[PDB]
RNA sequence: GAUGCCAGCCGUUGCGGUAAUUUCUAUGCUUUUAAAUAUUAUACAAUUAUCAUAUUAAAUUGUUAAGUGCUGAUUUAACCAAUAAAAAUAUAAAUAAUUUUUAUUUGUUUUUAAACACCAUUAGGUAUAUGCAAAUAUAAAAUUAUAGUAAUUAUAAAUUAUAUUAAAAAGGUAUUGUUGCCCACCAAUUUUUAUAAUAAAAAUAACGUGCAGUAAUUAAUAUAUUUAUAAAAAUAUAUUUU
């Protein structure tokens, strides 16, 4: 997945450590996981990629001035096609819909 | 001598563990139609899958 | 911290430099510990059990004019019944490893009679020798009773062992008769007791006793000998105290520990005021019966 | 993470497995171990896609559950 | 010789890295070390550190055995009683009238019957310490991790069915009615994992 | 040794010269000298540390790499 | 449904601990401040008073309605007291968010000061003289391990 | 002899708290004698090695189940709404070795007008494998760190008083040891930089909310949905480093 399961190395101990990984280590990188949890839904992380893109080069749609959270900062220049695309599309996934597969809807969607 | 039942039931038992045959069947089940577990019962696996289904 | 400070006592004429250095400690975070021992003059060579390094003529002299050891330690023992001394368990208990000392050989011994499946015929000078060789090097301390039971059931003896041993025996575990007086030979031609009939005793007795236990004949390898963990000499197998076996029983006053003392006890180390609260001393009565 | 210690830790029971990995396995499915004496088309015995080991009740007549039946040894 | 080999006059012997280095081990194995039981994780009978282990697990059910404090009935002053449903039903305490006589006659063999048990349990333990106690020097088996590689067999097979990909993955819970509502085109009995 | 640029001394340029605490158990007020230095045409700075002395006044500072002192981060002192 | 804490405090809990409570009196819920470990009347005062100008000034933000009733200060105890507006009946017809003034503040810190004085006890806890070290990092000055200039 | 946590030594554990054999000086002393110091090159494993580079594998769908009398204190610890009775069946059987490197593939699924459950709360949503989505099952070169930041970190059995036996079995992130440690947000600082509300990471020793981990006050650990003053929690999975 594009994500990444394990951010760090929680497996590390002697070779041999009867065990994925011991509970120390393990509560260390869940800590990492937290702050970087945290802050991708706090400062309402959003990413994006599209079909015909360079689809390892990201799309920053958290960093759109239609959809920035910051005001000093300025987020990325996009195409506007796909800007009027990827925006709609998060307006989009601020409801889910009955009468489809459900999805799970966050307030930090929005 | 046979520890996980190979030999329970008797070769009998199994022609006559069938569908139409609650009489046999509910002479491996508890007082209630469980099974009664292997380690308790130790069956035949044949047995098991006859007398499951 | 209103921090403590200690000035190392250095040694003097009075106060010498080992008792200053035991007795005293000038790091206060082991203050009011507890009471340490140790062993000197004749505790030491009793606790570790370090035979004298012998010589000729002067420690042959004090070897020779020993005598027989287990009576005059039995003499030391009973003694303590005249007038001017005390029965005591110290002497009991020289007693009590001065005829234990052939431990070793005799649980061997018997082991060897009887958790041996066929061990050849024993009365034959072969095993016979093997028998001599081996209980010689388990008393003599040369050998382990382990490594010596191994070298016993893997010394050599007839060729076609098997096929031998099919033709006289069903399930191939023999008579232990020839095992056992083989045993008592062996204890007997060595000189391992002082008095004969010893040897044959508790080769005997040992054995009668474990007969009465279930599976008497089948033996833990790991316990079964010496090891690094071993049992209880209670629960030992071919051992002496396995008929001691019992276990102690306490009424405990509503103050039972804080009269440890009070009782008729015997004081190896006498209490003095300074650890003593009130206590008078193991002979004093207050509460006295009279009689002629 | 933190990227020093915090702890004073000093356990001080260093299992036999934990050095010397090159001979003993603590992963579950590898305590097969290193069977070359098989027949199996490997000597990694863990990696026999063929005859998965029954672990508690097979033994009694081998040795381990580990160790090849003895009528295919 | 005239000890044993497995202590020294200063604890129990060091034989490896681990006795020298963490030496409290060789002088300390519980609130009822003793100098005679040094090392030996089952220390005499009664004290603190004594239950034998029978592979690895330790032994605390002894008595709940012989059926003393476990499954008491002893029966013999029990059918007593329960035959004299007249001094069972009188006021039930008293040397009554006849059959308290009896009641005691069958207790009378109640006790030494429960001596002799209590002996036989006691010369249990004192056996099964000689002849089977690992002495907890071997790892437990009372739990369902310790059979970790048993758990490891039957999901390496599953796997292979899972053409050696879900390794420990398993079918995903469906519902009550999942394979009697759900509509038509969806798979209604849960699938292997690897199928999804 | 980043800093350093591979050569076995390399000399930089004072700035300021200010006092940082070292890493415990040890104590101290441990002289932490800000320095710069141009080099391959970007310009750089570099905290580096002192065991020299000073008598005259001179931005000529020889920093040669050492290894770790109870500072953490100093990784450059002086000749 | 009481909210105490102690006395030092940063603007950070002023700010999300009035948030906390007046969000609670957004739930209906009943609504107390005190502080019991303070070093003196006058501090407790002054974080009572700093919580509830955080607080008000999150409410008008927050359209709440909710009223004060009393402010029980003691020797041992600086509390205030809030009840909110329920239905939106009594909150139109009360659009008020109402909290104590000015006058209140200094007349119940006086009394407070009048109890202390019979009781003659200022503090129920006291900062101490006793610093823990600190170290200053990036400084133009020499530094003692806790803090203070070498001179 | 001075210095007194400071100044300084620092290859290095660490030293320096008024007697420092760990600084400065003096003095001796010491050496195996091209001097001292600074930066670099200087020889994995292969028989067993747990987080994200697979492949010889038998499997896929089966229409079953549960419902009307009556007058009402069930559920849980405490509340809260306000009908609740319920979902079992099938074996042989698919050959192995050879270049699928996008191909396929590893637990979010349609519908209550049909429910349990869960979440929010009296006034609802959600209520469980048709897209989408590689990912534990190890091919390996020391921790951290987006592959530039400090000099490491993880680890297991020693040691720790009460769970109705005829008194009996138990753990530690501490290392005289729970009045023990750590933990996060919360202030300045610093230093490098792939600067998403307020960027990320490395070091550190304030204040403050707490008490989040050491089987630890509703057991912990990995994955994921949601939640949020922070350590985290509800939930759904596995798993015992419980």
């Amino acid at each position: 997945r594009w994500a990444a399961k394990f951010y760090g190395r929680v497996t590390f101990g002697p070779r041999n450590y009867p065990y994925p990984s011991s509970r120390w280590l393990a509560r260390r990188f869940k800590m990492k996981k937290h702050r970087i949890i945290k802050r991708f839904r706090f400062r309402r992380y959003k990413l994006a990629a599209v079909a015909n893109l360079p689809f390892a080069k990201m799309i920053r749609v958290g960093l759109l001035p239609e959809l920035k959270s910051s005001k000093t900062k300025k987020g990325d220049d996009v195409e506007a096609d796909l800007s009027g695309r990827l925006v709609s599309a998060v307006r989009s996934s601020g409801g889910k819909k009955k009468g489809n597969r459900g999805r799970p809807k966050s307030k930090y969607q929005i | 001598k046979d520890p996980q039942g190979m030999q329970r039931p008797s070769p009998e038992v199994y022609m006559k563990l069938n569908y139409k045959n609650p009489a046999t069947i509910s002479r491996f089940l508890t007082r209630t139609g469980h099974m009664y577990p292997a380690d308790i019962l130790p069956l035949n696996p044949e047995a098991v899958a006859k007398l499951r289904v | 911290a209103k921090r403590r400070v200690i000035v190392p006592i250095h040694p003097t004429p009075n106060y010498p430099a080992h008792f200053i250095k035991a007795s005293f400690t000038t790091d206060p975070l082991k203050e009011k510990q507890k009471a340490r021992f140790s062993s000197g003059g004749e505790a030491m060579r009793e606790v570790q059990m370090i035979p004298k390094n012998l010589e000729g003529e002067r420690s042959r002299r004090e070897l020779m004019s020993r005598g027989d050891t287990e009576f005059e330690a039995l003499v030391e023992f009973i003694q303590g019944a005249s007038y001017d001394q005390l029965i005591s368990g110290r002497r009991f208990k020289k007693v009590y490893d001065k005829l234990s000392e052939n431990d070793d050989t005799f649980v061997w011994l018997c082991h060897t009679a009887m958790s041996v499946l066929n061990p050849g015929d024993v009365r034959s000078r072969l095993v016979y020798n093997h028998l001599r060789t081996l209980a010689e090097a388990v008393a003599n301390g040369e050998m382990t009773l382990r490594t010596a039971f191994r070298f016993y059931e893997s010394a050599v003896r007839s060729p076609a062992y098997r096929e031998i041993a099919k033709r006289q025996m069903e399930g191939g575990a023999a008579t232990r008769l020839a095992g056992i007086s083989a045993a008592a030979d062996v204890m007997r031609r060595m000189g391992l007791t002082r008095r004969p009939m010893a040897s044959y005793f508790e080769l005997y007795q040992r054995i009668v006793e474990r007969s009465e236990a279930m599976t008497p004949w089948g033996f833990p390898p790991l316990f079964q000998f010496e090891e690094r963990l071993s049992l209880e000499p209670r629960l030992k197998f071919f051992s002496r105290a396995s008929q001691q076996a019992l276990e102690r029983r306490r009424r405990g006053h509503i103050m039972s520990a804080y009269t440890t003392l009070q009782g008729r006890r015997i004081f190896w180390i006498p209490p003095t005021w300074n650890r003593a609260g009130r206590f008078l001393g193991p002979h004093v009565t207050l509460y006295p019966g009279m009689t002629p | 993470i933190k990227t020093l210690d915090v702890r004073e830790y000093r356990p001080l029971a260093t299992p036999i497995e934990f050095r010397f990995y090159q001979r003993y396995a603590n992963h579950p499915n590898r305590q097969s171990g290193i069977q070359f004496l098989t027949h199996y088309n490997t000597h990694q015995r863990f990696r026999v896609n063929k005859d998965y080991i029954d672990y508690m009740h097979w033994g009694k007549e081998q040795g381990q559950a580990r160790l090849p039946h003895r009528h295919q040894r | 010789r005239q000890h044993d080999s497995g202590v020294n006059q200063y604890g129990l012997k060091p034989v490896n890295a681990y006795d020298f280095i963490n030496p409290t081990n060789l002088v300390n194995f519980g609130r009822g070390t003793s100098f005679d039981n040094l090392g030996v994780r089952r220390a005499g009978r009664g004290e603190i550190d004594s239950s034998p282990s029978l592979g690895g697990s330790p032994v605390f059910t002894q008595a709940k055995l012989v059926g003393l404090s476990g499954e008491e009935q002893l029966t013999m002053c029990q059918s007593e009683t329960m035959a004299l449903r007249v001094c069972m039903a009188r006021g039930g305490q008293d040397t009554c009238e006849r059959e308290s006589r009896a009641l005691d006659a069958c207790l009378s063999r109640v006790g030494h019957l429960r001596r002799a048990m209590s002996e036989a349990c006691g010369e249990f333990n004192d056996w099964f310490i000689q002849n089977v106690s690992d002495n907890h020097t071997k790892p437990f088996q009372h739990r369902p991790h310790d059979w970790r590689h048993f758990y490891a067999q039957e999901k390496l097979v599953r796997e292979r069915q899972q053409n050696g990909h879900a390794y420990g993955r398993r079918p995903k819970q469906f519902s009550f009615g999942a394979r009697y509502v759900k509509t038509e085109g969806y798979g209604k009995r849960p699938r292997l994992p690897y199928n999804k | 040794m980043w800093f350093l640029y591979g050569c076995c001394l390399r000399f930089v340029l004072f700035v300021l010269c200010y006092y940082m605490s070292p890493r415990l158990p040890s104590s101290g007020n441990r002289r932490v000298l800000y320095a710069v230095f141009y080099l391959y045409i970007f310009v750089w700075c570099v905290r580096c540390f002192f065991c020299g002395i000073f008598i005259l006044s001179f931005a000529l500072f020889i920093i040669e790499g050492g290894g770790f002192i109870d500072l953490p981060g100093i990784k450059y002192y002086t000749r | 449904v009481d909210h105490s804490f102690r006395d030092v405090v940063d603007a950070h809990f002023v700010g999300w601990k009035s948030k906390k409570i007046v969000e609670d009196i957004k739930k209906r819920h009943p609504v107390k401040i005190t502080i019991k470990e303070f070093q003196s009347p006058e501090a407790a005062i002054g974080k009572i008073r700093e919580m509830c100008q955080a607080m008000q000034r999150y409410a008008e933000e927050k359209l709440i309605y909710h009223h004060f009733t009393s402010i029980v200060a003691n020797d041992r105890e600086v509390s205030v007291s809030f009840v909110p507006s329920l239905p939106s009946e009594k909150g139109n017809s009360w659009k008020h968010i109402k909290y104590p003034g000015e006058k209140e503040w200094a007349h119940a810190n006086k009394r407070m000061e009048e109890a202390c004085r019979k009781s003659g006890r200022y503090g129920t806890y006291v900062k101490n003289n006793m610093l823990k070290p600190r170290s200053l990092g990036q400084t133009f000055f020499r530094v003692d391990k806790y803090g203070r200039k070498i001179d």
